[PDB]
RNA sequence: UGACCUCAAAUCAGGUAGGACUACCCGCUGAACUUAAGCAUAUCAAUAAGCGGAGGAAAAGAAACCAACAGGGAUUGCCUCAGUAGCGGCGAGUGAAGCGGCAAAAGCUCAAAUUUGAAAUCUGGCGUCUUUGGCGUCCGAGUUGUAAUUUGAAGAAGGUAUCU
RNA sequence: GUGUAAAGUUCCUUCGACGAGUCGAGUUGUUUGGGAAUGCAGCUCUAAGUGGGUGGUAAAUUCCAUCUAAAGCUAAAUAUUG
């Protein structure tokens, strides 16, 4: 079908053709709102890779989030405390402009849950996401038996938790040597190191 | 149990044992390791030579499952033949029909040379041995078989 | 801080690790309480075996070779050899590993001996069969019905047949020979283009 | 469609395998995927594409 | 058999009788597929060359091979795909010179 | 605290060795006598009763 | 005179979110006292305080894993590895992982495929019934792709001996 | 039970689609036991198809081993000053 033209196709970015097109819905999206309701995926493919589906209870928004770094928010940049805490430039966020994305939209449609995310387009000050939601209370995704899991209160605001792709990316969250530290959670893997385990018969 | 303590034969005496001039302080002399260098080195130089500095390379991601070979000396070889056998082995024990002893699957990696064995032929498997290990098994008429 | 004779100690208690003491007070209540969860479901599904049948698998790493225990499932391969399906198998009391191998015959043949075994003890029920049937069964234990048994290490008598090379001899050449190698190759291969390209 | 379905059906009460009461359909090809591999495999003698998708 | 069965040495470790290994479908990542061919060429024909692309063909077409790839690697950032890179635009070259 | 030392370990053999100990001393009839009980009327110990 | 796309309005039909609790849980942000017998890297500590989000557990999870063996085989926890490899004004300090024994064990789902001899899919209104829903019907959604079919352990399309 | 249905099983042939501002690279900051750089993040560059990742000393050449990322669900063993 026209799926695997079209993903062979955005992997061509810097082509005439994807560059033009780049240019003129980077200046369409900028003309919008920061957040805003998409009609339809502006990349189909990608969104079907991303578990979405043509139907009644999936939604798009599209997003735009200011790009750099994170600068301290202390007054007149003054940390008040020992010379390797007093950086206040190139600092850097611990999450990803998609989660910020992510989570953002996720509070203006606070009746929906967020499937998941991907990029769209991009310029100096903005990067531009459109986030996939489903409607949990809507019965063409309850009667799903594709997507009742995702009605469950466990995935309440998941992408507030790090449990979309994102977030699990941003909290380490993979396998093998290289993700020691945060395999099975960061703090969890720490706590379990840093807790005295006594015995009734002491060895 | 605290009633043997000598907290309990401290009691009435002012001091509790610490002294009048010393004054049992919080930490005098710093805490832990403190000052190994500057006050304390009388100590460390007189008990612990050697403390301070590098030697040797590093080992990036050692895997000490790679070194395992624990030894076994020919004076304790005969313990690894079974026990309710051993009398009969020592004893009809020839070229043609030597016990084998298979150190390896009793938990060795390596065969040393240190005591005697009996003048008796045995057959012993494993990993490594070193040069007067195998000399002193021939000599009783043995071999050594390598295994991995 | 540092006085007398004594080893010198690491005592990692500098953080606020009272906050993280776990005392196991709970050690025979949960000993306990594990028992009656293992009898529920024992009852539940009488007299169907509660432990799925395990391969036998060396175990990984030089150390733990001479070692062999129980694997996590049959292989692809070893449920064909016996003519069951993975999906089949996972039902009748049977665990299957879809990632572990075979390179090699003895693993396999110990393994495939094994689920012939557990093939033949088995009796599936169906519909046509009775709770009389049904009751003259016991629930056994699996893993104490088909153990892990460990070869038994050589022993008992055999002809000595001694070698004109001595082991130490045959192991030190052994690391020499893979010490060098390299080296060896590559003179070898610049001694044969220099005698083979200036006598072309 | 259901007027088809109707005939079909009452076809199969006759016993017949309903593929002989209705003609092969020669209809309009539609559907961007369906298109796309109907091209590819040599199959379309002509597509319209719209100008504005 | 196939280890030299002894514990030191080239190809240490115990001799075991080797079983053939049916290759898992997993390893057939890598290979190419007549659709992902045939795909990828027309996608080439609508979008064209990156401007990183053609400034390496230009240095290819002026001798410049030692050029190419030391741009190649600092656009795609190893070695090993520069390699890769600067061969994929010689073929191109190689296709515009009938 | 509650991380105080409660339980105590002993060795099994030593463990072992006490009960046969206590067994053996539950024979001695000066022993039960100093241990209290009133066992004056039993003509001897160990006192031995039939299986019914 | 009507479609379509995009964007609005309604006290439109029907829903949904917010807030609370704190012991455990998932993240963000983030010190200093303190130790180093001073102190700035370090340490305290990837801790306290601050912010966002859950559940009865959470998280993780069926390998882009571990290994280097004669190979293991999702995740989690315990014992051990190990106060070790390593990191560290190589100072004070700090510090995991593989293997091994055990507790518990369970596996799978999409995207990428032309149903193309028939959008076979679904929300809603109306009616009716035996109502956590079925049936009928009519709008609507949907071809910029809803069903069936496949998930790499495979699998598909043809042929294939028949069996369970 | 509408089971001329659904599913599995043997063998042959032709195939076998497998996730992109992502992987990866540089640099900056933070963090880690991870040390010519463990993870995360920002910015710049930016892929491929037996390709890609990993193989705890940076680099090029030659092999080998092992998985198959950039999409998703899942009980139990585990935690519990409410």
């Amino acid at each position: 079908g026209a799926y695997k033209y079209l993903e062979e196709l955005q992997r061509k970015k810097q082509s005439d053709v994807m560059r033009f097109l780049y240019r003129v819905r980077c200046w369409e999206y900028r003309q919008k709102n920061v957040i805003h309701r998409a009609s339809r995926p502006s990349r189909p493919d990608k969104a079907r890779r991303l578990g979405y589906k043509a139907k009644q209870g999936f939604v798009i928004y599209r997003i735009r989030v200011r790009r750099g770094g994170r600068k301290r928010p202390v007054p007149k940049g003054a940390t008040y405390g020992k010379p390797t805490n007093q950086g206040v430039n190139q600092l850097k966020y611990q999450k990803s402009l998609r989660s910020t994305a992510e989570e953002r939209v996720g509070r203006r449609a606070s009746n929906l849950r967020v499937l998941n995310s991907y990029w769209v387009n991009q310029d100096s000050t903005y990067k531009y996401f459109e986030v996939i939601l489903v409607d949990p209370s809507h019965k063409a995704i309850r009667r799903d038996a594709r997507y009742n899991w995702i009605v469950n209160p466990v995935h309440k605001h998941r992408e507030a938790r790090g449990l979309t792709s994102a977030g699990k990316k941003s909290r380490g969250i993979n396998k093998g040597h290289l993700f020691n530290k945060t395999k099975a959670g960061r703090r969890h893997t720490w706590k379990k190191h840093n807790t005295l385990s006594l015995w009734r018969y002491r060895s | 149990p605290t009633r043997l303590t000598k907290t309990r034969k401290h009691r009435g005496n002012v001091s509790a044992g610490k002294g009048r001039i010393g004054k049992h302080r919080k930490h005098p002399g710093g805490r832990g390791k403190a000052g190994g260098q500057h006050h304390h080195r009388t100590n460390l130089d007189k008990y612990h030579p050697g403390y301070f500095g590098k030697v040797g390379m590093r080992y990036f991601h050692k895997q000490q499952n790679h070194f395992w070979r624990p030894e076994i000396n020919l004076d304790k070889l005969w313990t690894l033949v079974d026990s309710e056998k051993k009398d009969e082995y020592l004893s009809k024990s020839s070229a043609s029909a030597a016990p084998v002893i298979d150190t390896l699957a009793h938990g060795y990696g390596k065969v040393l040379g240190k005591g005697r064995l009996p003048e008796v032929p045995v057959i012993v498997k494993a990993r490594f041995v070193s040069k007067l290990a195998e000399e002193k098994i021939r000599a009783v008429g043995g071999v050594v078989e390598l295994v991995a | 801080a540092i006085s007398k004779n004594l080893p010198l100690l690491n005592n990692h208690f500098r953080k606020h690790w009272q906050e993280r003491v776990r005392v196991h007070f709970d050690q025979a209540g949960k000993k306990a309480s594990r028992r009656q969860s293992r009898l529920r479901k024992a009852a539940k599904i009488a007299p169907r075996p509660i432990d799925a049948l395990r391969p036998v698998v060396r175990a990984p790493t030089v150390k733990y070779n001479r070692k062999v225990r129980a694997g996590r499932g049959f292989t692809l391969a070893e449920l064909k050899a016996v003519g069951i399906a993975p999906k089949y198998a996972r039902t009748i009391g049977i665990s299957v590993d879809h990632r572990r191998q075979n390179k090699s015959q003895e693993t396999f043949d110990a393994n495939v001996a094994r689920l012939q075994e557990y093939k033949s003890k088995l009796v599936i029920f169906d519909k046509k069969t009775k709770a009389s049937e049904v009751a003259s069964f016991e629930q056994v234990d699996v893993s104490a019905t088909f153990p892990v048994e460990q070869p038994a290490p050589e022993s008992g008598l055999r002809a000595v047949e001694v070698p004109e090379q001595t082991a130490y001899r045959t192991l030190r050449l052994a690391r020499n020979e893979k010490k060098y190698k390299g080296i060896r190759e590559k003179r070898a291969k610049e001694k044969a283009e220099a005698e083979a390209e200036k006598a072309k | 469609k259901k007027e088809r379905l109707t005939k079909e059906a009452a076809a199969i009460a006759e016993g017949k395998t309903a593929k002989d009461v209705s003609p092969k359909p020669v209809v309009v090809k539609y559907g961007l995927n369906h298109v796309v591999s109907l091209i590819e495999n040599k199959k379309a003698k002509l597509v319209l594409i719209a100008n504005d998708v | 058999m196939a280890k030299s069965g002894i514990a030191a040495g080239v190809n240490k470790g115990r001799k075991t009788t080797a079983k053939e290994v049916a290759p898992k479908i997993s390893y057939r990542k890598g290979a190419s597929s007549q659709r992902t061919v045939f795909v990828r060429s027309i996608v080439k024909e609508v979008a064209g060359l990156a401007p990183y692309e053609r400034r390496l063909i230009e240095l290819i077409r002026n001798a410049g091979e030692k050029r190419a790839k030391k741009l190649a690697k600092k656009r795609l950032g190893t070695h090993k795909r520069a390699l890769r890179k600067v061969e994929e635009m010689t073929q191109v070259i190689a296709e515009s010179r009938r | 605290k509650t991380w105080r030392r409660w339980n105590v370990k002993v060795n099994h053999n030593e463990k072992r060795y006490a009960t046969a100990s206590a067994i053996a001393a539950s024979a001695v009839t000066s022993l039960v006598l100093a241990r209290g009980h009133r066992v004056e009327q039993v003509k001897e110990l160990p006192l031995v009763v039939s299986n019914e």
